[PDB]
């Protein structure tokens, strides 16, 4: 199953994620 | 109002077109301020990698929300017995009717069925547990990080490429096709022979043990010494590389060991064929060199001048890549359902269905945007000094013998075709069935007899795939086209010759809509100087007798109507033919398919009483209501791009000012004023959202059909077949 | 063009001295009273006919329900406050701003005072009983 | 003249530079050579007239002490700022240097006595007036 | 087995987008 | 603003300054055509765009051209 | 010194559109907004770990407790605002008092708001049964 460990480990790669689309979108424009 | 800030035209409109301009005109990057050519390319580079991180996080939410909400484990256990989950539903909105009808049979709560195939997909690859799917969601996550990090990263000053390393096409075609094709359908093979293939024998490989698993037990000792037999032979252990051919009778689907096979070889000619090109070691072909050379006498100066026609407009590259990826879509479409791939996909009917209507629409798309920007090519890019006299300059040259052509070819196809229905209808209608022009399909019948289906009257010109592949694959492949259940080359008769000239018309048509879309770019009589205006453009007025819909965007936009209606006449005809095989009337299907009534009865008006019955006062909601309610939906949506297509600006304007009146003339409202002077939309805006509204409600009508008829009349078959000899 | 309708007198009397226009007023207090008039009725509509009106917590249903529109009708108006520019004293950027706020106070406070009044009427006739 | 080549640090101005004082070293250099910031760090010296902006007059009498003592740098001036605008010289005062003596000034401070004669703190009682009187 | 988080569909379906448009309007309508 | 440019095919016939409905342009001297005189477009910053100068020159193909720009107030002829 | 904290374009921009720094607005609304902000996320900790947490009156004890912490934290800023003199407008004397008054009314009705979230989120799913 995914437990509920493994749903707040995916939300930590999801906001570094975020963070590297934040610094992408940001040269872009 | 400094947005846009790419735009200072847009940026000083005080209307609200500069909103909606500013929005249309954003990913037109060519056309911003101060933009260059370098510049340019290193915004494209960062750019392309934002949208592989999309599809890479997509893919990650796909297998996250299948593996926390999904029944994948379930499924694996009882792959006829459970359907497989989307995501799980939590919708405020719903009654009590509405959660039990979307909660499965003993389950927890309201969830969604997937038709996407991920579950097919997922399994046939080795996938088999739930961490599995959550690793790969975890995996691609730090992918798509990785590509937003390297977007980043290229857009520093230190790491910007220069403008020749764009332009280096030599280096580029040798790694995309020995690397990117070739190396990574490689790495696909490794993955089938160490992973997918034990899991298919039902052994457990995974990171815990590949290292020290044997795919075969003689491992890599027959490869170096050239004895490359013993991976094909079934005494030398389990094969892994096999060429069978066909289709697997167990299953319905391709052997896995092809598969393999398939991939491994391929990935051998696709690394080799990134050889060719001279980069800096010397060898290598000139792709210039090889161009010039190509000069025949009718074709005045060949292909000279196509190499910087080429390597310096994106628009052309771009029209290439998207025709290339339409025809490739078109393929994997036809090829999904006649050769499938997936373990247990042929026996979900409703993922069959999904997948080809699917990828025909997307490829009716791309087909039209690379004739979008062919036509952008001719107005931005093309340049006739640098391709004086070459095979370019020679299209535009007799371009009204193409169009005049053309325009030929779809009404004779249109005429004739339209006749046979419209005569056939008549006779049905007068009782006189036997009295039809029922056409026999012997050309393509002859086509399906040269692969080895028997067809008693049609010949075998070269005697057959005995002489013609005589290969290993030749006995399974036999035993899968003469077998009953066996989608490869499908019974064909009169009714699908008709609708194959129905297609041809709508192929034709869609064609001669953006040839003179893209031939008539930079100028006709009515406008010789079209090019001056640009791809997209109103009109040039009411002289000159009038001049609506001039521009090559409007050529655009007429033709997103024909590749509609031309997927939708494939579409319609790929679900009939097959849900007549998938519920046992055929013989309906070759009596009605031959006049239109029968489409409209037998098709329409039958498939759509199990979704029109989705939510009903007398019995309540079912599954089927959600797709009901977007059938209902898709109706309204086309139909509200009707006013935008019909009703034009000038009525809008004037309706407008009277708003404007009445808004500074209310009290307690007219205290607050707009920023934007409130207009009409413009004349290009009104028939893209009139487009839009009917493109979205065309596709939205349709999936919701095709989903609910299929799902609840025809859901589930066997697949399986008894091999033909 | 002058009609009956733009220029009646105790029709001018009542709409100059609605807080939108009185004289004399701050703009919080403009948007005090005009919250405080409007969340009182808005949460008429949301009690009554809302989709929990029939259970014994459709009251609070329909407050959290007005005290919802209130916000995003504030997120618009605090929005418009920043970005006018235009004119002075009422129509000022911190003029709207003040009016936003007072607005946002009022309409939860209205909502809120109509919510108690509708929860607790049965108290205005319990000293017959 | 112009700013010394230097990076910039956490150690240097704050509000009080914007709104109290601050303070003006002004510096001529004959060659372009590294000096020790007090705010911390390494900065580099130009070829011409330096001028650098310091918290407190300590720091620019620090930078003074190291222009002397490591460079030979003699002609430093030290200018108290004050955020309308204004520049004051502060050092040197009067052109000569404090340590050599300059008929001109005023004794400042001086007590005719030696430092035992001070009055007791029981003869100042009840005034604000001092026993260094 | 029914695993959701109801909050994370309020949040990111109804709060976020209000204050996306918000943030949007700020962007198209400033200076 | 639009661009409404002249070209040197001008025949100096004066119909699309009548035609004009803004009074964008007017007739210059000129050496170039028998009537000695071409059409010119000094206030295109009141032209709407209308493309009536367009509709009123009988040159094959036209001796005055509309290219429509940056949108105003004035050329977007709003009263508001 | 300057830094890549300290110089990021769309951190610049979201940190100069904070109710604090953003443009165009009253201070009252700017604290107002602050204090809606901070009220209703400071209600969590009060009501979830809170000495009455495993009782059924500890979302009303976590309120109270919210209240009772903005309420010193404005006699902080009110007094602060009272005391500063030093700077134009948002730092004016009345213009800190009255995002400090702002921020009380925003605080206390963050933590209302966040607390009937809390006590009443069984009625978003209420339709459905
Ligand atoms: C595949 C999806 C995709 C990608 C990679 C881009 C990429 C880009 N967009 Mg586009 N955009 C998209 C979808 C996408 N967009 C969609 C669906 C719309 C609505 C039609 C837009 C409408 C749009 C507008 C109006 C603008 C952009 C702009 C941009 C550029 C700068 C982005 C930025 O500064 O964001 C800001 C940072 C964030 C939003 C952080 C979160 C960048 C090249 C901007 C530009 O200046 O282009 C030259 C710009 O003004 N885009
Ligand atoms: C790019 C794709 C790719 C990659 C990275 C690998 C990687 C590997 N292969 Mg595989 N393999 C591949 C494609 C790939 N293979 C293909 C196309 C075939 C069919 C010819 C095979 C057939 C194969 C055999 C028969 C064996 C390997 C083995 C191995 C392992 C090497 C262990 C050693 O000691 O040497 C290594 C994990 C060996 C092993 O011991 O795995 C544990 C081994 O015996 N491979
Ligand atoms: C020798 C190894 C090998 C093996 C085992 C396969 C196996 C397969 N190929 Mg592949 N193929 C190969 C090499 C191979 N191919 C090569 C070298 C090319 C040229 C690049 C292709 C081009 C190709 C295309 C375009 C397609 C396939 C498809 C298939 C599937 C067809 C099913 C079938 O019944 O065909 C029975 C076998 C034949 C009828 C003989 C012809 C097979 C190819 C065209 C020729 C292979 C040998 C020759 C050099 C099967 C998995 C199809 C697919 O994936 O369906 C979804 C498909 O569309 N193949
Ligand atoms: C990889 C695929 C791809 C890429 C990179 C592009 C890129 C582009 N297209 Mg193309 N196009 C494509 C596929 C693609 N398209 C497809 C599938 C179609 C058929 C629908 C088209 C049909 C098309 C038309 C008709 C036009 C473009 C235009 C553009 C440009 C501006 C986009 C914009 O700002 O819209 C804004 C996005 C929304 C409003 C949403 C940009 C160069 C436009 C252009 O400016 O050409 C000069 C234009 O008019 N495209
Ligand atoms: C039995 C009923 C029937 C009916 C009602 C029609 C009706 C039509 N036919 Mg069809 N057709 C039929 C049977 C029928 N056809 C058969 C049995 C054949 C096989 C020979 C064709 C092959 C055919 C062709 C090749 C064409 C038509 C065309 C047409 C349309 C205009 C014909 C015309 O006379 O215009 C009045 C005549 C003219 C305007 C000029 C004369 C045109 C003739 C056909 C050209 C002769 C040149 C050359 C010898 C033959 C064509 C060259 C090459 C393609 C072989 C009309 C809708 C035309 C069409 O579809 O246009 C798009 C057309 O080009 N038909
Ligand atoms: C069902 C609706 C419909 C039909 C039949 C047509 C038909 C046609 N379209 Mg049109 N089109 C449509 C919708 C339709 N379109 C829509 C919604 C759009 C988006 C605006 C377009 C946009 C479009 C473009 C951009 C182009 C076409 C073209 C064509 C012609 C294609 C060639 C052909 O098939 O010849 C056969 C002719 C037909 C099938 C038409 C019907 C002929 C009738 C049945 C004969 C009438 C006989 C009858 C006795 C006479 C009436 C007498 C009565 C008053 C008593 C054909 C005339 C193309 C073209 O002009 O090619 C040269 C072209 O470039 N269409
Ligand atoms: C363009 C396509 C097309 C073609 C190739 C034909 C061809 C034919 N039709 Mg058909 N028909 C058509 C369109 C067409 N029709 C249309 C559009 C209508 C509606 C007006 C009809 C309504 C019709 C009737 C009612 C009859 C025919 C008949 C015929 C046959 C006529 C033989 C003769 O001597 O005259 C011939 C096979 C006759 C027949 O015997 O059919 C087998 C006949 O009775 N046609
Ligand atoms: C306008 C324009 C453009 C565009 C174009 C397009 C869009 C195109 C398309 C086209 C296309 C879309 C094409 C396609 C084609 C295809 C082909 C050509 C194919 C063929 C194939 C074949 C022939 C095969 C054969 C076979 C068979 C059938 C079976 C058996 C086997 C074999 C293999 C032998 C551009 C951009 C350039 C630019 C300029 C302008
Ligand atoms: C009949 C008539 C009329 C009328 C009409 C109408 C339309 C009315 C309405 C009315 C209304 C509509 C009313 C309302 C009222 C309200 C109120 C009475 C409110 C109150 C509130 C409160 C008290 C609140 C408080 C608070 C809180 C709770 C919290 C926060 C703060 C505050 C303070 C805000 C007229 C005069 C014109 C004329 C004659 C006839
Ligand atoms: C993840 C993320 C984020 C976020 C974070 C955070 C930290 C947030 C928080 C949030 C929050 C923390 C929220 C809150 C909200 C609040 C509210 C929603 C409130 C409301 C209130 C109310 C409605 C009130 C009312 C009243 C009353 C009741 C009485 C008195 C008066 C008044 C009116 C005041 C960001 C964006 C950065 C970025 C991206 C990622
Ligand atoms: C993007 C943004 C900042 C939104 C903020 C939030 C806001 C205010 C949302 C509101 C959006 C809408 C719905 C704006 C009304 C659109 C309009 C002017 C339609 C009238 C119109 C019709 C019906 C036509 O058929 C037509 C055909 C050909 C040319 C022009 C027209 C035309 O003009
Ligand atoms: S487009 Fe219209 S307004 Fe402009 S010059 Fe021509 S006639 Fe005059
Ligand atoms: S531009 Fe045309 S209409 Fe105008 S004066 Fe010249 S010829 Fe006549």
């Amino acid at each position: 199953v995914v437990s509920g460990a493994q749903v707040a480990i995916a939300f930590v790669v999801a906001l570094i994620a975020g963070i590297a689309a934040l610094l992408l979108s940001t040269a872009l424009g | 109002t400094r947005f846009p800030k790419f735009s200072q035209d847009l940026a000083q409109d005080p209307t609200t077109r500069r909103i909606w301009y500013g929005i249309a005109t954003a990913h037109d990057f060519e056309s911003h301020d101060g933009m260059t050519e370098e510049s340019l390319y290193q915004k494209l580079f960062a750019t392309h990698f934002g949208h592989l991180a999309i599809i890479f996080l997509w893919s990650s939410g796909n297998l996250f929300h299948i593996a926390w909400q999904g029944n994948f484990e379930q499924w694996v256990s009882n792959p006829t017995g459970v359907v497989p989950i989307a995501h799980a539903i939590w919708d405020p909105h719903f009654g009590k009717g509405a959660v039990e009808a979307f909660t499965p049979e003993g389950g927890a709560g309201p969830v969604n069925a997937a038709y996407s195939g991920l579950y097919y997909l997922y399994y046939t690859l080795g996938m088999r547990f739930n961490s599995d799917l959550y690793q790969g969601s975890i995996f691609l996550m730090v992918l798509a990080t990785v590509f937003l990090i390297a977007g980043w990263l290229h857009l520093q000053p230190r790491f910007r490429p220069s403008l020749a390393w764009f332009k280096n096409a030599e280096s580029r075609l040798n790694h995309h096709l020995s690397a990117l094709f070739g190396v990574s359908s490689l790495a696909f093979a490794g993955h089938m022979i160490h992973v997918a293939i034990p899991a298919a024998r039902g052994q457990r490989v995974d990171w815990s043990n590949f290292l020290n698993t044997l795919p075969h037990p003689a491992g890599l000792a027959p490869f170096f010494t050239g004895n490359w037999g013993v991976y094909a032979d079934p005494q030398a252990g389990p094969p892994i590389l096999t060429f069978i051919g066909g289709l697997n009778p167990a299953t319905g689907t391709l052997w896995l060991t092809d598969i393999a096979h398939h991939h491994l070889a391929i990935a051998v000619i696709f690394i080799i064929a990134g050889h060719m090109y001279r980069t800096n070691f010397g060898i290598g072909h000139s792709i210039k060199e090889i161009l010039d050379a190509h000069k025949g006498p009718l074709t005045g100066e060949g292909h000279r001048g196509l190499y910087d026609t080429i390597n310096n407009s994106l628009h052309f590259q771009l029209g290439l890549a998207l025709a290339s990826l339409g025809v490739v879509t078109s393929l994997v479409a036809q090829h999904t359902y006649a050769l499938p791939a997936y373990f247990y996909m042929p026996q979900d009917h409703t993922t069959m269905a999904a997948l080809y209507t699917h990828h025909q629409y997307i490829a009716g798309f791309l087909m039209v945007g690379a004739f979008a920007h062919g036509a952008i090519f001719f107005v931005r890019d093309y340049d006739p000094k640098a391709n004086e006299n070459n095979v370019l300059a020679r299209m535009l040259e007799h371009k009204e013998a193409l169009i005049s052509h053309l325009s030929w070819v779809s009404l004779f196809l249109g005429f004739h075709t339209l006749g046979l229905y419209v005569h056939n209808d008549v006779m049905l209608a007068f009782g006189r069935p036997e009295d039809q022009l029922l056409i026999e399909p012997v050309f393509a019948q002859f086509v399906q007899v040269q692969s080895g289906k028997i067809i008693e009257g049609i010949p075998a010109l070269f005697g057959g795939p005995g002489v013609t592949a005589p290969g290993e694959f030749l006995t399974g492949w036999l035993g899968s086209v003469n077998a009953n259940n066996s989608p490869i080359f499908l019974p064909i008769g009169p009714g699908d010759f008709l609708v194959h000239h129905a297609i041809a018309l709508g192929l034709h048509t869609t064609t001669l809509i953006l040839v003179k879309g893209a031939l008539d770019a930079r100028g006709s009589k009515l406008m010789p100087d079209k090019k001056d205006f640009g791809f997209a453009f109103p009109c040039d007025g009411p002289g000159r007798g009038g001049t609506c819909d001039i521009s090559a965007w409007d050529a655009f936009y007429l033709a997103v109507f024909w590749m509609l209606n031309t997927i939708g006449w494939v579409t319609f005809y790929w679900h009939w033919k097959w849900i007549s095989i998938w519920g046992d009337n055929v013989a309906q299907f070759n009596a009605s398919s031959t006049y239109l009534m029968g489409w409209l009865r037998d098709y329409l008006w039958a498939n759509s009483a199990p979704l029109i019955g989705g939510y009903s006062p007398s019995g309540g909601t079912n599954a089927l209501s959600v797709w009901a309610w977007m059938f209902l939906f898709g109706h309204l949506v086309w139909a509200t791009g009707f006013m935008f297509l019909i009703a034009w600006r000038g009525y809008w304007q004037e309706l407008i000012e009277t708003l404007v009146w009445a808004h500074e003339r209310t009290p307690l409202a007219n205290l607050v004023r707009w920023k934007d002077k409130p207009v009409a939309m413009s004349i290009v805006q009104g028939r893209l959202v009139g487009l839009a509204h009917f493109t979205i409600g065309y596709i939205l009508t349709y999936a919701a059909f095709l989903i609910a008829s299929t799902a609840a009349l025809y859901p589930n078959g066997p697949a399986a077949f008894t091999p033909a000899i | 063009l002058l009609t009956p309708v733009n220029n009646s007198t105790a029709i001018r009397w009542f709409i100059d001295n609605l807080p939108i226009n009185r004289v004399g007023m701050d703009e919080f207090t403009r948007g005090l009273e005009i919250g405080m008039a409007h969340g009182y009725w808005l949460i008429g509509p949301f009690a009554l006919l809302g989709p929990l009106r029939n259970t014994e917590l459709g009251l609070v249903a329909g407050l959290v329900s007005t005290i919802g529109l209130l916000l995003i009708s504030t997120i618009g108006l605090s929005g418009y406050a920043s970005l006018v520019e235009d004119v002075p004293t009422e129509f000022d950027r911190k003029g709207w701003s003040r009016l936003a706020g007072g607005f946002l106070v009022g309409g939860v406070g209205g909502a809120i005072f109509a919510f108690a009044i509708l929860q607790f009427f049965p108290l205005v006739s319990a000293i017959a009983r | 003249g112009s700013t010394p080549l230097f990076g910039g640090s956490t150690g240097g101005l704050l509000r009080k530079a914007q709104i109290e004082e601050k303070y003006l070293i002004v510096w001529n250099s004959k060659e372009e050579q590294v000096f020790e910031m007090p705010t911390g760090g390494a900065a580099t010296m130009v070829a011409g007239t330096n001028v650098l902006y310091l918290a407190r007059k300590e720091q620019c009498h620090a930078l003074h002490r190291q222009l002397v003592s490591t460079f030979k740098i003699r002609d430093s001036k030290i200018y108290r700022v004050y955020p309308n605008g204004e520049q004051v010289l502060i050092f040197p005062m009067d052109g000569v240097p404090s340590e050599k003596s300059n008929p001109g000034r005023e004794v400042v401070g001086y007590v005719p006595r030696k430092i035992g004669d001070n009055p007791n703190p029981v003869d100042v009682k009840f005034t604000g007036k001092e026993t260094f009187d | 087995s029914y695993n959701v988080f109801p909050a994370l569909v309020i949040i990111t379906t109804l709060v976020v987008p209000f204050m996306a448009a918000a943030a949007l309007l700020f962007i198209i309508e400033r200076d | 603003s639009h661009s409404v440019k002249i070209y040197d095919t001008c025949i100096g016939c004066t119909q699309c300054v009548r035609a004009c409905p803004l009074d964008v342009l007017e007739m210059v001297p000129w050496d170039g055509n028998k009537a000695g005189t071409i059409a010119s477009s000094p206030r295109t910053e009141d032209c709407v765009g209308c493309k009536r100068c367009e509709t009123a020159c009988p040159t094959d193909f036209l001796s005055i051209r509309v290219y429509l720009g940056a949108e105003t107030t004035r050329s977007m002829g709003l009263a508001y």
